[PDB]
């Protein structure tokens, strides 16, 4: 039983799965950022915005 | 693009003393020319005056009578100097069409002199170091013979 | 904080015959039926969100 480092490397599946995740997940964070400052956003129960901002990016 | 020109005028600035007032903002307070009984020190000016009181205000009275002296009632000022470097500060008096520079001597603060409520304390107890310099002023403080009037001048 | 003109040592209202006699010399502005007005707006408090079970799944 051995490691390597083939064991690691993503395969071709990963990265164009990756790369869509990374813009999608960009965009919307983008915009979630945007219609705070910019315009009205909504509003989680916990706290204001600039809080449930940041519990909606993570 | 107003190109007005500054005359680095020599009319003798040595006379020109700037005066403050941290103390009169509230409605453009103009300090009044009526009042005399003038005192002025060349070097810490200690502006002593006969800033008397109004009675428009309804006679204050028994406090005034309760302040045990009054002299109507001077309020007097003496002078914080702020004088350390003092060239820094020159302009003088300046249309749209000529501009006369004056380089002044040191500019003086004025807030007003108390000297009630020392006076007031001491009056109890009947009942610093080098603080005035090496020479004890001998002189500064005796110049007031002062003249305050109306005069235009440059 | 309304201060003296010839003294500056703050706002004392003497409430015979409505002046403004300082503890120093006398400056006693006896304000007529002039009415004070010093209305420093509070907070209100805003209402309330019910904390709901919308998300504590994940
Ligand atoms: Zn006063």
């Amino acid at each position: 039983f051995s490691i390597g480092i083939g064991d690691v490397t993503p395969g071709q599946g990963l990265l164009k799965a990756k790369y869509e995740l990374l813009n999608a997940g960009y965009k919307k964070c983008d915009e979630y950022i945007e219609a705070l400052n910019t315009g009205k956003l909504q509003q989680q129960p916990g706290c204001t915005a600039e809080e449930t901002l940041e519990a909606l990016i993570l | 693009v107003q190109e007005i020109d500054v005359y680095l005028a020599k009319s003798l600035a040595e006379k020109l003393y700037l005066f403050q007032y941290p103390v009169r903002p509230a409605s453009m307070t103009y300090d009044d020319i009526p009042h005399l009984s003038a005192k002025i020190k060349p070097k810490q000016q200690k502006v002593e005056l006969e800033m008397a009181i109004d009675t428009l205000n309804p006679n204050y009275c028994r406090s005034k009578g309760e302040q045990i002296a009054l002299n109507m009632d001077k309020q007097t000022f003496c002078s914080s100097q702020t004088t350390s470097n003092t060239s820094r500060y020159a302009a003088a008096l300046y249309r749209q069409g000529e501009l006369h520079l004056t380089p002044l001597h040191g500019i003086l603060q004025l807030r007003p002199s108390f000297s009630y409520l020392d006076k007031a304390d001491a009056k109890h107890r009947e009942r610093r170091r080098v603080q005035s310099y090496e020479f004890l002023q001998k002189k500064h403080a005796e110049e007031p013979w002062v003249h305050l009037h109306y005069y235009g001048l440059r | 904080l309304l201060f003296c003109p010839g003294c500056g040592n703050g706002l004392i209202v003497e409430e015979g015959q409505r002046c403004h006699r300082f503890s120093c010399n006398t400056c006693p502005y006896v304000h007529n039926i002039t009415r004070k007005v010093t209305n420093r707006k509070y907070p209100k408090l805003k209402e309330v969100d019910d904390v709901l079970g919308g998300a504590a799944a994940w």
